[PDB]
């Protein structure tokens, strides 16, 4: 079961629900597409890959990588964080 | 609450940095002062003496963000079995996505600059306020 | 070992992960899955390589250390519209501001 997280300027990121779920946000606007008016693609296809991330590497015993972010995203970045909470 | 207990027994321990942060080891000591340690580099190991029931954390020296040791927040030296030390293994947490930009902004922009940047107020105080482990310590307690 | 991708085409974009073992064609059965067209009116890209669909993902170069969940390799498609495939177009994504002078 995947869900579709749309960015401001119109890319459609299919993700697992599961992954979605990462963020409370996210499960409200679902409770199953969702667009975010102030999120651009170059940050949400970030918050993707984090969700992914986070999925593969809680609970686990293998070396955790340190997820990086490049600094001409990281304000915007953080903001999106900060509303989906997570 | 949060202190060493004075067992007067050693006990032999491996401090294993995983991770690509400098560490810095800090050992709470019987009035449950914050006392650091020499920092370890990224990848690197420590034979060190301690002793049963001592308390030990770890945070990246340079920013005092989180580190977690065998997936945990303290560490604790137990008995030595056949002469063997016990294993403290260090590596990143999970950070949540916000800690982690929170981090990389802190990295960037001198604390002069925080009100300059173009975000809401709440996020100024996020930025703020700085890993530190005064404040852990209350947190643990 | 899992592998972690992004199946691209114009502004969609699927994460999903798959065994370096696993075919080129059991890939097109995931992406069918989600897009609701069926392998034979499927390309699958790496770069502007076509994949062969019984190659696995691992010979075809996608392994479990560069296709990263923190960093996920791009496998590009491309749909047939009735007779013949559209060409490969993978729309950027946008691009970042100018650094505050403060950054
Ligand atoms: C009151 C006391 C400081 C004398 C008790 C004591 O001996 N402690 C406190 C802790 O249990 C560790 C132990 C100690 O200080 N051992 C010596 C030591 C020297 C270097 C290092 C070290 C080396 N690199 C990182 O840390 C660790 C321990």
């Amino acid at each position: 079961m995947y869900v579709k997280l749309i960015s401001s300027d119109g890319h459609e990121f299919i993700v697992k629900r599961e992954h979605a779920l990462t963020s409370g946000t996210i499960k409200a606007m679902l409770s199953n597409e969702v667009n975010f008016r102030e999120i651009p693609s170059h940050v949400l296809s970030k918050v993707c890959m984090y969700f992914t991330y986070k999925v593969r590497y809680t609970n686990s015993s293998t070396e955790i990588p340190e997820f990086p972010i490049a600094p001409e995203i990281a304000l915007e970045l953080l903001m999106a964080a900060n509303f989906l909470d997570c | 609450v949060l202190r060493s207990v004075n067992s007067r027994e050693p006990s032999q321990v491996i401090f294993c940095n995983r991770s690509p942060r400098v560490v810095l080891p800090v050992w709470l000591n019987f009035d449950g002062e914050p006392q650091p340690y020499p920092t370890l580099p990224p990848g690197t190991g420590r034979r060190i003496h301690s002793y049963r029931g001592h308390l030990w954390l770890f945070r990246d020296a340079g920013t005092h963000d989180g580190l977690l040791v065998n997936q945990t927040e303290l560490f604790v030296p137990s008995l030595n079995v056949d002469g063997q030390p016990i294993f403290a293994n260090i590596t990143l947490p999970v950070y949540t996505l916000k800690e982690r930009c929170l981090q990389v902004v802190r990295s960037l922009v001198k604390p002069e600059n925080y009100r300059r940047l173009d975000i809401v107020r709440s996020l100024y105080e996020d930025l703020e306020d700085h890993p530190n482990v005064q404040k852990d310590l209350e947190r643990l307690t | 070992m899992d592998v972690f991708l992004m199946i691209r085409r114009h502004k969609t974009t699927i994460f999903t992960d798959a065994k370096e073992s696993s075919t080129v064609f059991e890939l097109k059965r995931i992406v069918e899955g989600i897009l609701k067209r069926p392998p034979d009116e499927q390309r699958l890209y790496k770069d502007d390589q076509l994949l062969d669909d019984g190659k696995t993902l691992g010979e075809c170069g996608f392994t479990s250390q560069t296709a990263r969940p923190q960093a996920p390799a791009t496998v590009g498609l491309a749909f047939r519209a009735d007779d013949t495939f559209e060409a490969l177009c993978i729309e950027p994504f946008s691009s970042p501001p100018e650094l505050p002078d403060v950054m």
